[PDB]
């Protein structure tokens, strides 16, 4: 649903993370690929080290997306429509690791953003990535 | 569960710093914040109604703190969480029946609480370590389901 | 999503229900206390033993919310709108319940329904219950 | 897994009258129609594209004939899931990665094609004791990952 305050609590601490988008995106991916190891077989063709080239350009690609559901917030099916269709059809993302890819996105905000991950954002967060987790596995039902 | 050196020493060193008598209280009352439906489990623990209301609320603060004792004792024993568990096993699945997928909610709470504690300090490689932990402890709550 | 294709299968099987809409709800509901325990917890009030007037009304009431999603299946989220407040906000109804559920729905369907629980009905029936669920747990985000 | 006599009675007796050269291939099929990315593991398999081509699929009809086996063998050892199993939570786990929950999917998809396939007499008590089945099945495959 997101409400309006959910949406004001979303943009403002996406505001906080500024020019460090890409750069956390990464860094969410890693925290997946180490605490999560299945989720590494999605990327054969990525070298998933520390310091690589390949995860920081991915990280910078996913910390896109997510800006855009945050810029468009209220039609977001629409907006993350050739998305859903990438990972659903294509790819064949199972929809459990979205979950995962979530959680450590907020781990990541949690970790850089002290003041601004209150109980009330870390919702408004977590609402939101549920909706984008939710669209993003649309094609599936 | 089993944790390498490396990773048991990232626990343990992290652990040694937590504020034990705010760490579980922030991380119930996230998880009541969060994930609202698990408020239906704490009806007797008075205004639950914002998230402000939650987190100052005492016994959101007194039940988290034997919450976060319950992970200390099995930081302990992470080679018997089914024995270190047992008891609260019984408790959470034969008498209130909650549901397993909460305890793997309220381990991931407790990383974001840990993230939000710690900041850079929560590294990569020290945040798989602790899921393991919490997976481990998880598993260990639920056995009386299995 | 839902395609032109799932709204067929789906019409069409309920169709096959007819009079026994109901009865199915409530064997569905049995199913899922048998199954499932931890799901009673949610019914204090009701006696769950076979046989039944509360679980058998009970069904009843499951088996008209199901018709009315199948009814106004291109505007679920509205036609839903109140039972979602009412199992989110008021019930607080786990989300892995809806699951628990619609996996007890299709084992009934599947009992009686031989001819028609084909698996692309099943699939149809599936992705069908998967948005009923959604929009019941979407007063969650 | 613990059942009670009156349970593996239910259980036992259902189980004997299974076609095992066609129902692991029905419930092999109907994951793979069902939850499509399930489908991400069997490209080698063929044609998949649409539900008649799955379902006809012969290799997925032999592949089936396979988990229905151990199946059978788990439903001869409820009491040693982890050992019948650890040769196969190898695979599953530290060799092809799949995700747990799928384990619990193929259960619940076992459990339609068995209600299909008996109607009736797939009573919700004998669902009951099936589900108790493919839970212990599907948490003795995932023992590599806890
Ligand atoms: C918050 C959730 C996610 C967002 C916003 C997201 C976003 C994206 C974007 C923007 C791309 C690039 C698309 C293009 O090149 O046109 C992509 C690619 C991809 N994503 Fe995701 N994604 C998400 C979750 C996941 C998850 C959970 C997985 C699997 C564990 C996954 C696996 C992949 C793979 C394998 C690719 C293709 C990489 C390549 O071959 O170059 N994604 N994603
Ligand atoms: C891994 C997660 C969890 C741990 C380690 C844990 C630990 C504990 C401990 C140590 C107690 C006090 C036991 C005593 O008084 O002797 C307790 C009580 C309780 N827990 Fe949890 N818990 C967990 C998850 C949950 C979840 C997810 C819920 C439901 C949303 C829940 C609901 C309760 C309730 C209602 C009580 C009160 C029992 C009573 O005093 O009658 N717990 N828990
Ligand atoms: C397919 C999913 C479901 C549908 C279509 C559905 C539908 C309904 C309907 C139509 C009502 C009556 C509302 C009224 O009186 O105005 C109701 C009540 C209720 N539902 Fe559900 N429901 C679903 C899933 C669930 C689940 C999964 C649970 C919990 C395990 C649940 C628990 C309840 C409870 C506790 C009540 C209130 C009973 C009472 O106090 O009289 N529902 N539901
Ligand atoms: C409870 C559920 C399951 C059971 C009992 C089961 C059982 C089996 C058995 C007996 C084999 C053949 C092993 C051999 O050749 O010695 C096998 C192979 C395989 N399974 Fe499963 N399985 C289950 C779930 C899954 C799921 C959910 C997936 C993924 C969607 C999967 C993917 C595979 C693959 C890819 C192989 C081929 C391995 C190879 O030959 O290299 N299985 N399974």
């Amino acid at each position: 649903v997101l409400s309006p305050a959910d949406k004001t609590n979303v943009k403002a601490a996406w505001g906080k993370v500024g020019a460090h988008a890409g750069e956390y995106g990464a860094e969410a991916l890693e925290r997946m690929f180490l605490s999560f190891p299945t989720t590494k077989t999605y990327f054969p063709h990525f070298d998933l080290s520390h310091g690589s080239a390949q995860v920081k350009g991915h990280g910078k690609k996913v910390a896109d997306a997510l800006t855009n559901a945050v810029a468009h917030v209220d039609d977001m099916p629409n907006a993350l429509s050739a998305l859903s269709d990438l990972h659903a059809h294509k790819l064949r993302v199972d929809p459990v690791n979205f979950k995962l890819l979530s959680h450590c996105l907020l781990v990541t905000l949690a970790a850089h953003l002290p003041a601004e991950f209150t109980p009330a954002v870390h919702a408004s967060l977590d609402k939101f990535l549920a909706s984008v987790s939710t669209v993003l596995t649309s094609k599936y039902r | 569960v089993h944790l390498t050196p490396e990773e048991k020493s990232a626990v343990t060193a992290l652990w040694g710093k937590v504020n034990v008598d705010e760490v579980g209280g922030k991380a119930l009352g996230r998880l009541l914040v969060v994930y609202p439906w698990t408020q239906r489990f704490f009806e007797s623990f008075g205004d639950l109604s914002t998230p402000d209301a939650v987190m100052g609320n005492p016994k959101v603060k007194a039940h988290g703190k034997k919450v976060l004792g319950a992970f200390s004792d099995g930081l302990a024993h992470l080679d018997n969480l089914k024995g270190t568990f047992a008891t609260l096993s019984e408790l959470h699945c034969d008498k209130l029946h909650v549901d397993p997928e909460n305890f793997r909610l309220l381990g991931n709470v407790l990383v974001c609480v840990l993230a939000h504690h710690f900041g850079k300090e929560f590294t990569p490689p020290v945040q798989a370590a602790y899921q393991k932990v919490v997976a481990g402890v998880a598993n260990a709550l639920a056995h009386k389901y299995h």
